[PDB]
């Protein structure tokens, strides 16, 4: 087939500061990492 | 290839609590506590034979 996996790009308020993370997710084991995380960035 | 703005519900706040938890462990930002998620939340669909 073709579909490898997914990727989420949220905006997370934690400790009252806006951070922006990217979670990878395997289309087969449905497991995931925490590819990245930054901030604080501003409200989108 | 494809992208989408997915709803900001429970499956999306799990993705947020998970993020923070994994980074509480890397703590470039310390020991943060998860608040909630705002929008837009996005989702990339990846694909690749060769």
């Amino acid at each position: 087939r073709e579909i490898k996996g997914y990727e989420y790009q949220l905006y997370v308020y934690a400790s009252d500061k806006l951070f922006r993370a990217d979670i990878s997710e395997d289309y087969k084991t449905r497991g995931r990492k925490l590819l990245r995380f930054n901030g604080p960035v501003p409200p989108p | 290839g494809e992208w989408e703005i997915i709803d900001i519900g429970p499956f999306t706040q799990n993705l947020g609590k998970f993020a923070v938890d994994e980074e509480n462990k890397i703590g470039q930002y310390g020991r943060l506590t998860f608040n909630k998620v705002i929008r837009p939340c996005m989702k990339k669909t990846i694909y690749e034979n060769e």
